[PDB]
């Protein structure tokens, strides 16, 4: 579409901007996939975590 | 040979049918598979032939390589119009080998030598 | 008969047939697709970084 | 030492339980069925005195005596300490002891398999785009057969 | 001469050392065992095969064809006892403990 | 000459890399079976880096080796990743090289003028086997000890020099600390020789160019290397990385024996001693003979035949596409080689003795038969001509 | 010199951004 | 290592003027049928001995085990 | 020509060895100061071989390292020869490279078109220093432990980031077992990188050929390498073997410090800490400046000046024979870099601080002045006619 | 042509054997 052409003209008339764009995309996508996998991991198996044992503080 | 011939042996006609099919589907003759880097006498046999025959050989080789890269085969009509096994190189090769032997017998040095790799 | 390879040199026609057995072409007149190419390739350069 | 260990058990050495799940074939299930598997010997076989019978041992006769028995321990959560519950808890503990890195491993694995599949898709597109020019080229050669 | 010197020095540097050769002979003690059974023992670096055979084992082992064995010998020379059979425990085939 | 500079890529500084990587001409119909050489190069690099970082936490002594490996896995940040990459990358490296070898066998790449390449490849294979076997010992488990014992005491079957060379190899009277430290040093040294042999192998290939799925002259239609085969190599590398990481992260112990998590104990023997999965064909061929001298000297024909394939000089067609009978023989040889692999991991009794003695016969009839097609087919143009 | 100066400015900016990210690595920035 | 005089003529088209992906999944069933019909013999010859030997070993082992019983 | 084989030396299988060792044209008036590169290659091969055989008996742990070395040197058949060859071949290797550098600095071999060779040489020198210093530790004596502590804690003179760097380099909070294991692995790895750098060095030399004691165009009168310079190199190697054997057999402990025969002890300290004899000029330079940051930031200008010698567009005459003042300055610098080494071993006190502060001034003033003769010698052809 | 070559081969074998008995000096053989 025209959005692809707009993005092309905005970002790629130089090269250092391209390098910065790649680095930023990497260090955003990393965080996004981390959040997604952590959330799915939490959802899959509820009740088994370390903060879910009912007797965690009764050996004083 | 008593059993290599297709005339008398039924396990050679099948062999030639298979080879002819596989050669036609790429459009090249059985003598096209001999390599000048392999034997070093095919180089002389090809060096002595007329120019047009060698040019047709090069064109056929390039056609087959393009076909293989594209992952396809010649159409059915250009498959019917094909003649593998129509030699152009056997007699010259036999003659070159005969001279090689006759020169070896009476002393004499070789005319060309393979290079150490 | 004239060679097939020489009849195509002295006949600069402009009606050209490519080999569509693998890749189809866009109809003549349509724009290029360079921007979409950069779009697709950045998504892998991110991963490699 | 090991000498005292063999002395106190009749010449049989009780092994180390750190890696006991990874060390034999099919660890988890082997340990569980071994614990819960002491049984009455079949007809026609006899065991020398000082040994016990267990079909889950290669040889048919083992040295250790049965320990897991109903009420052998008293939990702090109110769970009926049956032999099976105790065995399950023991095997879970031993599996954690052998492989303490399992969860971190699985998280990294999921993330990077997903990401690398995406990169494979991109590389395939890149390949096709580059080879398009040769793979649709047309040539005329002037030869029939 | 110099090349021979260097080659020999480097190749003999890899042979067994004085520490290992110092511990290469001794005598230690065993314990009792039932007739026809065995409890393996330990030495410098090699176990000890043991067997004090019963009557039927004596019958079966001492009554095999002599020529069919690739090293023809009878156990009477190999055994030092009418019932016992102590042989150094290293496999002469491949060095394992069979 | 070009009395003023044009490109950095044609200057003397980058002439070698340019000529042998970027502008080098290759056939344009190479398929995906030509990527495994580069893929094996990357596997070797992975092995070297991972090993240089494991050897910062491992102590070569009989009292400490097992506990130092477990210290790495339990107490160093990410150390489990290093150990799993190393112990599974050895297997990946062997897999890739086996596929490379069978590619070479199919399209008949050993023939003229490329027999120097084949001979250097065989030497590289020997170095690989020695390196892997020497390096399976340092963890000092049960299989490490007993595999070292069996294989290195198989060298006393030789006549009179036997016991002497075995005792000199072991550094003493049995497999103990001296052998461990010796093998560690050899393991750290051999892969650099492997690197040198690989570079020589590549130079020997580049002095004549590569073959192609057709086996014909290929000097009329060639394309450069970059960017046309770089992208194909890229596809291969990414698929390989997915496979490797499936091994590392979700099944890191399927390709090993459980007995190496028991510290070495010289008195008790395991009931079933085998080496890794990529030595089982040789191991089966070796135990197939009821004689020590014959068993040891039956490996020598394997390497002699593999090293003497290139020097038969009658066959004229290279690719197996136009050779039906040799193609069928190739597939049957592959099946037989897999059968040897499976047999090499079984107890030695019926019915495995016959099935362990016949496949060696087939594995040698392969290297005996092939010249006969050479001769019988050299005269094929004269019979089928039209 | 101006296009070259601003090209160098952009390259220095890329390098400085990467170096700053090396110094502090905030997960949720 | 040299080249040859050729005399050919070729036409080409730019990368950015032609559809790229749709070629993979165009007519899969006929390609699958061609591959199977062409390489059935190679598949047979590769997978025959393994099956035969496996069945033979299984049969022998079960027969021996069941004959050793009481 | 090429229609059948004449010589097996001119075949592809041995074409490049022929071209770069047998036939390679060299100027015919080269003197003996061109043998030390080959001699250094010999020394490097000796180090690699004796190392690969020494590391077959050594155990890198803080409980068993000193004992491993003593067991090697006291209990293995001929192991004393291996250990002494290693520990003295390091000294021989450093001596050979110092003579090599000074030869190249006399006949001005750094200048165009041979500055890529100079740069690769400087990189090689860094690799040599790193490898020797890392490998003086594994025997784990007093000097090993305290030298490692001092030198690797000099790395905290850097601003804020420095402490993290030091903690990462030590593997913990002090010098301990992790440092020993890490240092052993690095020591085993680095020499192969050193070999690769040497090969690149040699190819970059061969792409132009070598200089000559006259510093002039020398392409009209040249000869082959074999057999004319191979015999000269043989004479050099034999004299070298005599020198090496004298050190190995009749005085093997003269080139070390006695304190490395005391097992490591973190509580006591030796009263005199020094590094191995061939690190002393750098030590004196680093202790000359009374400031940690200045200490670390003095050695970087040293290597910067060394690596930026060949880029001063300068005088048109190379050989210092036709240059009286550059000759005198060369002898002054050579005397100074010996005085610096001798000072780099004495106690840190008067008078040694002044005589350790001025020599570095001179050692930098050498690189400062040298462009000025080039600029002022541009005009000799227009004056002395 | 054969005699000179075979004599030279035998003498080279003698030289190889002498070298082997130089490197190793066994009086038990
Ligand atoms: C490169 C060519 C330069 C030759 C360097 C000479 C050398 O390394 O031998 C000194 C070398 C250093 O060992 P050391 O001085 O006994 O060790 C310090 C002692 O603890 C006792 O220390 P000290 O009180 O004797 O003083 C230490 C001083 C010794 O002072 C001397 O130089 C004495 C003169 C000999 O050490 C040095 O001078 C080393 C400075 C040279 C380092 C590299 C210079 C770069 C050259 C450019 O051996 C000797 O001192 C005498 C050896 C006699 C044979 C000389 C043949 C040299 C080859
Ligand atoms: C495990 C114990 C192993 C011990 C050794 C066992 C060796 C068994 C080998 C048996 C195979 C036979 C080998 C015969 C070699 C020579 C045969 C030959 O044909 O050479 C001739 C040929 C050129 O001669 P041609 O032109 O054909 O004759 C002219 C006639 N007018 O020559 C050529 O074509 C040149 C081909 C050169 C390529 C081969 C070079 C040797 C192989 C390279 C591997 C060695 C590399 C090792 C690297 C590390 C070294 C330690
Ligand atoms: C061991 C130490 C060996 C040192 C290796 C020397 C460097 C190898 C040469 C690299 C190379 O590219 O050589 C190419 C060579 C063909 O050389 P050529 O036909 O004369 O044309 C090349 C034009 N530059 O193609 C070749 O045949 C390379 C030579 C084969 C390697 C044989 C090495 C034997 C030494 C053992
Ligand atoms: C060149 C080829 C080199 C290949 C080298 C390895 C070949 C296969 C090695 C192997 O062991 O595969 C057989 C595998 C092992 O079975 P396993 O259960 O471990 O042995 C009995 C112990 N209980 O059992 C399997 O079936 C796993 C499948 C492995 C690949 C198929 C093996 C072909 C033969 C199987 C049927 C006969
Ligand atoms: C036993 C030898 C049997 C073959 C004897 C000569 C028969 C010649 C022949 O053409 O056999 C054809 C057959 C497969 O070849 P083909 O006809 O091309 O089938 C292709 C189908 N996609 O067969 C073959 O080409 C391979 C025959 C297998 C060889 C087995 C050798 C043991
Ligand atoms: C840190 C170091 C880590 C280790 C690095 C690995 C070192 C391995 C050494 C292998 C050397 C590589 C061999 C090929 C490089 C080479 O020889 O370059 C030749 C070049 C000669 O220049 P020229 O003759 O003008 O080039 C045209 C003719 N081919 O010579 C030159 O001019 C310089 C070329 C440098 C090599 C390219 C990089
Ligand atoms: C900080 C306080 C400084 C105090 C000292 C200052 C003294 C004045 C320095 C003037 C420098 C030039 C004067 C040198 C001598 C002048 C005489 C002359 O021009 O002849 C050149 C002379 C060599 O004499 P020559 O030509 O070889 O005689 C035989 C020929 N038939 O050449 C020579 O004799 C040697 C020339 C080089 C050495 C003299 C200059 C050294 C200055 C050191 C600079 C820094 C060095 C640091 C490294
Ligand atoms: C009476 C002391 C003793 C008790 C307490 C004990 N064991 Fe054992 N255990 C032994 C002995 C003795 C052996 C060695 C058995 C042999 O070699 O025949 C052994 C062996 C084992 C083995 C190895 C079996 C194999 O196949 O090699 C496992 C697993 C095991 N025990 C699990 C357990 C578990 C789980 C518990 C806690 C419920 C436990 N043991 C408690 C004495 C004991
Ligand atoms: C570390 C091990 C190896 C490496 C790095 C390696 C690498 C390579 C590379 C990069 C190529 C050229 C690129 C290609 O054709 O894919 C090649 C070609 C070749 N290799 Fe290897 N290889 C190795 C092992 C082997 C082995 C063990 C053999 C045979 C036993 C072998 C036989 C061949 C052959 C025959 C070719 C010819 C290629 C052709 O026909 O075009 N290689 N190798
Ligand atoms: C410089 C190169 C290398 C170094 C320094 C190195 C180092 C090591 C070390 C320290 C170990 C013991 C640690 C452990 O077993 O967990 C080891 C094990 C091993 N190495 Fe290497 N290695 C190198 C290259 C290679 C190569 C090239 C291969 C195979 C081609 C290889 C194969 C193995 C194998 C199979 C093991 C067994 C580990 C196991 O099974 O647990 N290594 N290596
Ligand atoms: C392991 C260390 C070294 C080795 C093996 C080595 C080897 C060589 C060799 C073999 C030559 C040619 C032979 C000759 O001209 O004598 C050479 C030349 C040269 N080297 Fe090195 N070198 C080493 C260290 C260095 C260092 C550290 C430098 C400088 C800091 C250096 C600078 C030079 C120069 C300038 C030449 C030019 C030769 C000429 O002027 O003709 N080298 N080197
Ligand atoms: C593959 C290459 C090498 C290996 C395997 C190796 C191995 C070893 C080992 C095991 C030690 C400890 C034993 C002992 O200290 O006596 C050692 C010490 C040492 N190495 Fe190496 N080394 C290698 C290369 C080098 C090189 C190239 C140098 C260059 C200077 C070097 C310098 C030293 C020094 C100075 C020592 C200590 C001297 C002493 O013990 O007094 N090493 N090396
Ligand atoms: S030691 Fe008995 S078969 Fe190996």
């Amino acid at each position: 579409g025209g959005i692809f052409e707009a993005l092309y003209k905005v970002l790629m008339r130089r090269n250092s901007v391209y390098v910065t764009f790649v680095i930023a995309g990497a260090f955003v996508g990393e965080r996004a996939v981390d959040y997604g996998v952590h959330k799915l991991w939490e959802h899959n198996n509820v009740g088994k975590r370390y903060e879910d044992i009912s007797v965690l503080g009764q050996r004083q | 040979q008593s059993f290599i011939d297709p005339k008398k042996n039924w396990f050679a006609a099948q062999h030639m049918k298979a080879i002819s099919k596989r050669l036609r589907r790429f459009g090249l003759r059985y003598d096209d598979l001999y390599d000048p880097y392999y034997d070093l006498d095919v180089k002389e046999a090809l060096n002595r032939l007329p120019k047009e025959v060698v040019d047709a050989r090069h064109q056929r080789l390039k056609r087959a390589m393009d076909l293989s890269m594209k992952h396809e085969y010649l159409p059915e009509d250009l498959q019917a119009m094909q003649t593998p096994f129509r030699g152009y190189l056997q007699e010259m090769l036999a003659l070159v080998k005969r001279e090689k032997a006759e020169r070896e017998s009476l002393g004499g040095l070789p005319l060309y030598q393979r290079t150490i790799p | 008969e004239i060679p097939a390879t020489v009849a195509a040199v002295k006949n600069p026609s402009s009606k050209i047939v490519y080999d569509e057995h693998n890749h189809e072409r866009y109809p003549p007149g349509d724009p290029s697709k360079r921007a979409f190419a950069y779009f697709v390739l950045t998504g892998g350069r991110f991963v490699y970084a | 030492n090991e000498a005292a260990a063999r002395f106190a058990n009749g010449g049989a050495y009780p092994p180390d339980l750190s890696l006991i799940t990874k060390a034999p074939h099919n660890g988890q299930n082997y340990v569980f069925a071994l614990l819960t598997g002491y049984r009455d010997p079949p007809a026609g076989v006899s065991i020398r005195e000082g040994l016990h019978y267990n079909p889950y041992f290669p040889g048919g006769a083992i040295a250790m005596p049965k320990m897991l028995n109903d009420g052998a321990v008293e939990y702090e959560d109110g769970t009926p300490a049956t032999e099976s519950q105790m065995g399950k808890d023991v095997v879970s503990f031993l599996s954690w002891a052998a492989e303490p890195e399992m969860e971190e491993r699985k998280l990294m694995g999921f993330k990077w398999i997903f990401v690398l599949t995406l990169a494979l898709l991109q590389a395939g597109y890149y390949r096709r785009l580059r080879w398009s020019v040769l793979k649709s080229r047309k040539l005329v050669l002037d030869v029939v057969n | 001469s110099l090349v021979r010197l260097l080659i020999l020095k480097f190749v003999l540097s890899m042979s067994a050392s004085k520490d290992v050769l110092a511990l290469a002979s001794l005598e230690v003690d065993l314990s009792s065992i039932e007739p026809g059974t065995t409890v393996t023992v330990k030495w410098r670096g090699k176990p000890v095969f043991i067997r004090r055979r019963t009557e039927d084992d004596i019958k079966l082992a001492n009554s095999v064809d002599v020529g069919s064995l690739r090293d023809p010998q009878q156990d009477a020379e190999r055994v030092k006892n009418p019932e016992w059979l102590i042989v150094i425990g290293v496999c002469t085939h491949l060095g394992c403990i069979p | 000459m070009r009395n003023q500079r044009f490109s950095l890529l044609k200057q003397p500084i980058s002439s070698t890399l340019n000529q042998h990587l970027i502008d080098y001409p290759t056939p344009s119909n190479l398929s995906y079976w030509w990527g495994f050489g580069s893929l094996a190069g990357i596997c070797l690099v992975i092995q070297i880096v991972t090993g240089v970082f494991l050897a910062m936490h491992y102590t070569p002594h009989v009292d400490l080796a097992f506990n130092s490996v477990e210290h790495v896995m339990r107490d160093v940040e990410g150390g489990w990743l290093l150990r799993y990459m190393h112990a599974n990358g050895a297997s990946m490296f062997l897999i890739v090289v086996h596929l490379h070898i069978f590619r070479g066998l199919y399209h008949a790449s050993y023939s003229s003028p490329r027999e120097f390449v084949r001979c250097l490849g065989v030497v590289i294979f020997l170095l690989m086997i020695v390196t892997a076997f020497t390096g399976y010992v340092p963890p000092w488990g049960q299989m490490s000890f007993w595999g070292a014992t069996v294989i290195t005491s198989l060298a006393s079957a030789i006549p009179v020099v036997g016991d002497t060379i075995v005792t000199w190899l072991w550094g003493g009277f049995s497999v103990d600390n001296a052998t461990l430290n010796r093998f560690f040093s050899l393991h750290h040294l051999l892969p650099f020789i492997l690197v040198g042999a690989s570079l020589l192998h590549l130079a020997a290939l580049h002095q004549y160019g590569s073959n192609n799925p057709l086996g014909v002259h290929s000097e009329m239609d060639q394309i450069s290397f970059y960017p046309y085969f770089y992208v194909k190599d890229l596809v291969g590398w990414v698929a390989f990385a997915i496979f490797f990481s499936i091994w590392i992260f979700y099944a890191p112990n399927v390709l090993g024996h459980p007995d190496n998590y028991i510290p070495a104990n010289p008195m008790p023997t395991p009931p079933h001693i085998v080496p890794e999965w990529y030595f089982l064909p040789i191991h089966a061929i070796l135990r197939s003979i009821p004689d020590k001298s014959g068993g040891v000297a039956a490996i020598a024909p394997v390497f002699i035949c593999l090293l003497a394939l290139p020097f038969f000089k009658s066959m004229y067609v290279r690719s197996s596409s136009f050779r039906p009978i040799h193609q069928g023989i190739f597939w049957l040889l592959l099946a037989d080689r897999l059968l040897l692999g499976w047999i090499g991991c079984q107890p030695v009794e019926a019915p495995f003795v016959t099935i362990g003695q016949i496949p060696p016969l087939v594995f040698f009839l392969f290297f005996a038969i092939t010249p006969i097609p050479g001769r019988v087919g050299r005269g094929i143009p004269n019979s089928y001509t039209d | 010199i101006q296009p070259t100066d601003v090209k160098a400015a952009a390259m220095w900016g890329v390098a400085a951004a990467t170096g700053g990210l090396y110094l502090i690595q905030p997960w949720g920035w | 290592k040299g080249f040859v005089p050729m005399k050919a003529v070729t036409y080409g088209l730019s990368p950015f003027q032609q559809k790229i992906m749709p070629g993979l999944w165009k007519d899969l069933p006929t390609k699958i049928h061609h591959k199977v019909s062409e390489n059935w013999i190679s598949a047979t010859l590769l997978l025959g001995p393994l099956v035969g030997v496996y069945s033979y070993v299984q049969n022998y082992q079960e027969k021996e085990k069941l004959s050793h019983r009481y």
